[PDB]
Order: C-alpha cells, then sequence, then structure tokens
C-alpha cells in the first residue's frame, strides 16, 4: 500500500553548539570576534527566539 | 645572590615600548602580527604603567643570600621566608621598605671580604697561625735563629695555598691541614720536639717530618747551610720531592706506552 516517508534525528548527549566565530570554527579561545568587543567597553543585548 | 632571585622571579618597559614601537632590530614586524588582543593588552601597559610590589623579590634576594653564606639551612628556607616576609609585612613602611633596599644591594655587593675570606685564607689559615705563632715559645730559642726563617716558611706555605691548610685549634695542641681531605693531618703543637734540633750539626717522629715535608717546597736557601738535621733534611725533602716528579711523569709514560712494573723500578 503506498508510503510517505517519514524522518527524524535522534541525538542524545551532545550541545547543539553555535560557536561564536566568524568562520563558525574553532581556532582557540577568545574567539576572533570576541576579541574586538574587548577593551572597547562598549555594551550590547541578545535576543534570540 | 641578587639574580639568582630576579631569575627565580620577575618573569621591563623599555623592552616593551621598543618592540610595540616596532623600534628593535631582528624582526620590528613581531607585534604587529599578533592578534588583536594582544596588541591592545601590550600597549595600554607603556601607556599607563601598572606598578608593582617589589617586597617579595627583595626579601628573596635576602634569603637566597643567607643561605648561600650559610646561616638558614637549604631546607628551612621555606620557615625563614614566610618569617621574614610577615616581619616586613607587619612593620613595613618606607621605612623597612628602604632598608631592606640598601640590604639587597650591599650584601651582593660587601661579597668581597667573603672573597678575600677565601683567597688569602684569613679565616682560618693566618688569624689561627698568627695566634698560634703567638702561642709558641718566646722567639728566641737557644741553639739556633734558623727558627724565624721556618716559622715564616710556615706563615708563606699557609698563605700560598688557598685549598683548604685550615689550622684548627682541635684542643690544646693546634694541627694544620693540608687539604680538607685532610689525609696529611700534622699536628703543630707536636713540633716543641723540633725546638730541640733547632740547630744541630732519629729523634723525629714522622709527625715532625709530615711538617717537613709539608713545608719543604716553599725552602730556598732559608732554613740554612749545614745546620743539622734540619738543614739537610729539608733540602733532602726537596731533592725526593723534584725525584718524585720525575718518577711520576715516567710512571705515567711507561703506563702510557703500555701488574707492578714500574712501581718496582721506580720506587
Amino acid at each position: 500500500v503506498p508510503s510517505l516517508t517519514q524522518k527524524k534525528f535522534l541525538c542524545d548527549r551532545t550541545m547543539w553548539r553555535i560557536p561564536f566565530s566568524s568562520n563558525f570554527m574553532s581556532m582557540g579561545a577568545l574567539t576572533d570576534l570576541g576579541q574586538n568587543m574587548l577593551y572597547a567597553n562598549s555594551a550590547h543585548a541578545l535576543d534570540m527566539t | 645572590p641578587a639574580m639568582l632571585a630576579a631569575l627565580q622571579s620577575q618573569p621591563d618597559w623599555a623592552a616593551a615600548m621598543d618592540r610595540i614601537l616596532a623600534l628593535t632590530t631582528r624582526n620590528p614586524e613581531a607585534f604587529r602580527q599578533q592578534p588583536q588582543a594582544n596588541r591592545f593588552s601590550a600597549i595600554l601597559e607603556a601607556v599607563v604603567p601598572s606598578r608593582t610590589n617589589p617586597t617579595h623579590e627583595k626579601v628573596l634576594a635576602i634569603v637566597n643570600a643567607l643561605t648561600e653564606s650559610k646561616a638558614i639551612r637549604k631546607d628551612e628556607a621555606g620557615l625563614i621566608y614566610n618569617a621574614l616576609l610577615e616581619r616586613v609585612a607587619r612593620y613595613n613602611s618606607t621605612n623597612v621598605q628602604a632598608n631592606l633596599d640598601r640590604l639587597t644591594t650591599d650584601v651582593r655587593e660587601a661579597v668581597a671580604q667573603r672573597e678575600r675570606f677565601m683567597h688569602d685564607t684569613n679565616l682560618g689559615s693566618q688569624v689561627a697561625l698568627n695566634a698560634f705563632l703567638s702561642t709558641l715559645p718566646a722567639n728566641v730559642p737557644r741553639g739556633q735563629e734558623d727558627y724565624v726563617s721556618f716559622i715564616s716558611a710556615l706563615r708563606l706555605l699557609v698563605a700560598e695555598v688557598p685549598q683548604s691548610e685550615v689550622y684548627q685549634s682541635g684542643p690544646d695542641y693546634f694541627f694544620q691541614t693540608s687539604r680538607q681531605g685532610l689525609q696529611t693531618v700534622n699536628l703543630t703543637q707536636a713540633f716543641k720536639n723540633l725546638q730541640g734540633m733547632w740547630g744541630v750539626r732519629s729523634l723525629l717522629t714522622p709527625n715532625t717530618r709530615l711538617l717537613l715535608l709539608l713545608i719543604a717546597p716553599f725552602t730556598n736557601s732559608s732554613t740554612i747551610s749545614r745546620d743539622s738535621y734540619l738543614g739537610h733534611l729539608i733540602t733532602l725533602y726537596r731533592e725526593a720531592i723534584g725525584q718524585t716528579q720525575v718518577d711520576e711523569q715516567t710512571f705515567q709514560e711507561i703506563t702510557s706506552v703500555s701488574d707492578t712494573g714500574s712501581l718496582e723500578a721506580t720506587l
């Protein structure tokens, strides 16, 4: 009888990251971008959804 | 004893504003390339240097001095250091925090005496001997006055062999060492058995013979003449020393050519 594929993606014990750098990568700590808003006593405000 | 405190702590500002400014020689293009985090954590240093607190350092510049001369043993500079710090962390003030500074910049400089202490052995060689020579009999022995030449050769020996040549006063009897090893310990209150032959022409216990053999090298035409025994022996001991040098080089040569062997037809 006809098929309507469903499809999922279990993942357990792993915390989705979103590393915050540019080439969303990992080239160190004090990651690229971060390094910018260093000295500059600047201030901001996220608001993810 | 200070740079050992410098080279145990304190990881400059001229060398920092000489590199950020790019005024070095080898690789001027060094500070420019670092991540823009470092270049903003080394520019705000040679623009407004951060103060320091030097106490520990120069206090560690005093401990490393004590334990190198000999007070506070090597294994106690963890109680001495804390005690000194806490004392100087109580009564501190421009008073003490300076009185240190002088102590630390003088103890490393007033080390010349210490150097002298080990360059004429004027710690246990001449102060002791020039004490023992004051315990000798009067300086007018009956027989001869070759006495003084011998007693001066003794001082010259002690002054020109810094190796150790310590002069103990191991109780009533002052005894001459020939080296820290001490395998020629001759008793120097037991040559009041030379205030006998000081002037004549088997009564010498080798102890006296040991002293003669010990100084002989440093005698020339001094103890002199055929002043008996004391004269010759000194000359014969010097002759034997020369022959011993000869035989020493000979034996090294004859054992480098190749077992008793040489030891027989050398001795």
